[PDB]
């Protein structure tokens, strides 16, 4: 239903500087004014990871250097400064109806 | 009709009481004597143990028991406060009483939001600013207030009936008189998404007249009819625009009205 | 005399009765006088009457309840340190309403205690002297 | 703490049923609900279904004849079953624990599955 | 037994008082326990019962004390011990809380609590005959 349109599907940066991930929704994922726009990240060999929900919210014990934005149909996750270990796939996912759907995923990479 | 006709007799013999030469001069004569016992007593009252013996008393939790916050008092507490104060079988039984619950995990999350959030910190700003702001601004027609903390629903469904008064040419001008039992009835999280909420309920006296727009005449309700209604209220709290000035993140998600009868 | 105190049980219903109802009747005149000096001008009768029912029923129960919470604590505190100390008397009345009013707001702060103790053993004081007059 | 754990065969064979068991610690079934998500390396991470807190099931539309999620609160077990699986149906299986905002704030470690011979 | 009835006015008071005290200390206590957060369930029942315990106090304790001042008033009149006593301190206790309901209201609360006095009379009479036999 919801396609979410994640860009760029690829992305190196250097250390300290701020990386920026944007994700498209097709149609609105508001619920009462609130934007159900989740951020994941999984390491390769790893389950994914929440680092954002409800757009804005940082989840239990991620580090405060991930951050949410957007509304209405264009999100957005900023990792800054970016440090080493924070190369993953980045993921983001609608929650406003079923089924659930991911983005297609944002390989996030150092120089 | 011996009951209407008893009160007819009764409010005219208080009234020619109160109108009668010997009544009037002794209600003058009362009123005199208070007015010299308060300015008596207003350098005491100036005295610090005064405010000190005041807050330790009263400490402002009389507004529990009922009483309606005017506008004006209300906006200047409010921005006093923001001036200075607000800137085996049995164990395992046992068990499941301390285990985590839906209200739990709903006030968990309010307090993430805002760590000075509790039951009796919400129910006080509930009783003091919000539940008086939004029904006074109910009974009145004031849809800025509204706007401001309905969300879109309840707020299209308040402007659709705002609107049928345009037509009729009629307007809003009621009161609230007193607000009790102001509190937090349930919380609860909204399904599928597990949107926690708080589910608010208050009890209110309140007069609900209309009157003609170009002229001023009574159109529907009476001058002197006072109602005990309840109201019903969602709370729900947006984590962003928590630094909004007159909300700081609160929205309501439900306003229902029930349960209206007479009172006096 | 009156007040028949054979157990514990009827100091602390007695207690608390008669304390409460002082609480309901000074409250409730004390809200009878306010609703009077706040009757809106050129008000129809039946809101005179409410405005002043309000106050009453606002102000009554406040100072009702309050006042019978104090009585409630000062007379389980009471019977408490009768029972350790085995003898009732003055001096133990007073210690007793002095901690009532220190847990009546424990939560407040430590300046509140003062004026709350205070003002609770101050009206065991009175209370004293009254019940031996009395009796 | 909270904790996930599936517990399901790998390998299996065309035309046969996954089954998954996710044991969950840490929380109760009957106050969180477990989602079920699979991600190919063809087709990204994609959702299957969800057994909501309240205990009703919504599946996938394009997976809800083949779908069956029923749990068990004394167990604190969750039960995962698709009835045919074809060479597509080979991926990895989360069962995801949500909470506020449907945050899917715990996953399971996984359960990879090839569907082969 | 009881202590004379124009004195036991006060005792009902503080006896009602002190039972919906009591009786909100733990109602509240757990009410206010269940709703609180993970790590602010202490506070959050002492926050309860210090909020609305009295206030349910004064709820008993009025309609305990009035219920026993119309006793007496009903008693220092039919001058008797008849069990209907009760049933017409109950209907004047009920109609007394709501006056300010309206005459319906007081009406319908005059009943209801003299029906539920009825109640409480008779599951007492069929108390009494079961132990008799
Ligand atoms: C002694 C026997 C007296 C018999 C009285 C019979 C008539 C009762 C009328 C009545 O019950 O009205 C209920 C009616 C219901 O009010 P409500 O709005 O539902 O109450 C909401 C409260 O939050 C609900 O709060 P609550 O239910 O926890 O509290 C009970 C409530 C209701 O109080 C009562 O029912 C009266 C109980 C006896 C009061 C005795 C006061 C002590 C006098 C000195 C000793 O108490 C009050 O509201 C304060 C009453 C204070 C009256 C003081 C008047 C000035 C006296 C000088 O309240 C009133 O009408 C108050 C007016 C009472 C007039 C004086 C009556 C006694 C005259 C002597
Ligand atoms: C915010 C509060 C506003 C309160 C406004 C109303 C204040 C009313 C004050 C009344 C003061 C005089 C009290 C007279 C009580 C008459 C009791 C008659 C029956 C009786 O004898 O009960 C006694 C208990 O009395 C007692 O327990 C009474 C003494 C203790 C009173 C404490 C409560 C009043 C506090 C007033 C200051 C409030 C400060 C607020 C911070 C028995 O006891 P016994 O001595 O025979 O026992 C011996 C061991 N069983």
């Amino acid at each position: 239903d919801i396609v979410l349109t994640q860009s760029p599907a690829s992305l190196a940066v250097s250390l300290g500087q701020r990386a920026t991930i944007s994700c498209r929704a097709s149609e609105s994922v508001d619920i009462y004014g609130i934007s159900f726009m989740n951020w994941f990240q999984q390491k390769p060999g790893q389950p994914p990871k929440l680092l954002i929900y409800a757009t804005s919210n940082q989840g239990s014990g991620v580090p405060a250097r991930f951050s949410g934005s957007g509304s209405g149909t264009d999100f957005s996750l900023n990792i800054h400064p970016m440090e080493e270990d924070d190369t993953a796939m980045y993921f983001c996912q609608q929650s406003k109806e079923v089924p659930r759907t991911f983005g297609g995923g944002t390989k996030l990479e150092i120089k | 009709k011996t009951l209407k006709k008893t009160g007819e007799t009764m409010e005219h013999i208080a009234t020619k009481a109160w109108e009668s030469e010997l009544g009037k001069n002794t209600r003058k004569a009362a009123a005199a004597t208070a007015k010299k016992l308060d300015e008596s007593f207003e350098p005491v009252r100036q005295t610090k143990i005064y405010k000190e013996v005041s807050e330790v008393i009263d400490d402002g939790e009389s507004s529990r028991y009922g009483g309606f916050i005017t506008k004006e008092q209300r906006r200047l507490k409010r921005e006093r406060d923001l001036a200075s104060g607000k800137r085996r079988k049995i164990t395992n039984k046992v068990g499941g009483f301390f285990a985590e619950t839906e209200s739990s995990r709903v006030y968990s999350q309010f307090k993430l939001m805002d760590p000075t959030f509790s039951n009796e910190s919400f129910t006080r700003h509930l009783r003091e600013y919000i539940v008086p702001e939004i029904l006074e601004a109910y009974v009145k027609g004031d849809v800025k207030v509204l706007k401001k903390w309905f969300s879109e629903a309840p707020f299209n469904v308040y402007a659709a009936q705002q609107k049928i008064f345009k037509e009729q040419d009629v307007y809003a001008d009621g009161r609230i008189l007193d607000i009790r039992g102001v509190e937090i009835v349930s919380a609860k999280l909204l399904a599928p998404q597990d949107i926690p909420v708080l589910v608010v309920g208050c009890r209110a006296q309140e007069i609900n007249l209309y009157r003609k727009k170009k002229t001023g005449e009574i159109a529907a309700g009476d001058e002197a009819n006072i109602l005990m209604s309840s109201y019903a209220m969602v709370f729900t709290r947006d984590p962003e625009q928590i630094d909004d000035d007159e909300t700081e993140g609160w929205k309501i998600l439900e306003f229902v009205r029930g349960g209206s009868r007479q009172f006096t | 005399g009156l007040i028949p105190s054979r157990g514990w049980t009827d100091d602390l219903c007695y207690g608390t009765g008669a304390v409460y109802l002082l609480g309901l009747g000074i409250g409730g005149f004390s809200g009878m006088m306010q609703g009077l000096q706040n009757i809106p001008p050129n008000s129809p009768g039946k809101l005179q009457l409410n405005t002043v029912l309000n106050h009453i029923t606002k102000r009554g129960p406040f100072l009702g309840n309050n006042a019978g919470i104090l009585a409630l604590s000062y007379n389980i505190i009471n019977s408490t340190i009768d029972a350790l100390r085995g003898k009732h008397d003055t001096a133990g009345s007073i210690g007793a309403g002095a901690l009532t009013g220190a847990l009546f707001k424990s939560s407040k702060g430590l300046k509140p205690m003062g004026y709350s103790s205070a003002m609770v053993a101050a009206a065991c004081a009175v209370w004293c002297s009254v019940k031996k007059r009395l009796l | 703490q909270v904790q996930l754990k599936q517990s399901g065969p790998g390998l299996v064979q065309p035309s046969q049923s996954l089954s998954i068991t996710c044991t969950v610690s840490g929380f109760s079934l009957t106050t969180y609900g477990v989602h079920w998500v699979r991600q190919s390396p063809g087709k990204g991470l994609e959702w299957l279904g969800v057994m909501w807190r309240g205990g009703s099931t919504d599946f996938n539309a394009a997976f809800m004849s083949r779908l069956s999620i029923t749990k068990d609160n004394s167990k604190s077990q969750v039960f995962f079953k698709m009835n045919s699986l074809q060479a597509d149906d080979t991926a990895i299986y989360y069962c995801a624990r949500y909470g506020n905002y449907d945050a899917m704030d715990y996953w399971g470690q996984g359960t990879s599955v090839t569907v082969s011979s | 037994s009881r202590d004379p009835c124009p004195i036991v006015i006060l005792n009902d008071f503080g006896g009602a008082f002190a039972m919906g005290a009591i009786g909100g200390v733990v109602w509240h206590g757990i009410k206010g326990f269940r709703n609180s957060p993970l790590g602010e369930r202490g506070s959050g029942a002492m926050s309860a019962i210090k909020a609305r315990a009295p206030v349910l106090g004064g709820n008993f304790g009025v309609w305990g004390g009035l219920f026993s001042t119309f006793d007496c008033a009903v008693k220092a009149v039919r001058k008797r011990e008849d069990p209907w006593n009760a049933i017409i301190a109950g209907f004047f206790t009920g109609g007394a809380l709501a006056v300010r309901g309206g005459w319906r209201h007081t009406r319908n609360s005059s009943i209801t609590c003299a029906c539920l006095l009825g109640v409480i009379e008779g599951v007492g009479l069929m108390f009494q005959r079961y132990a008799a036999w």
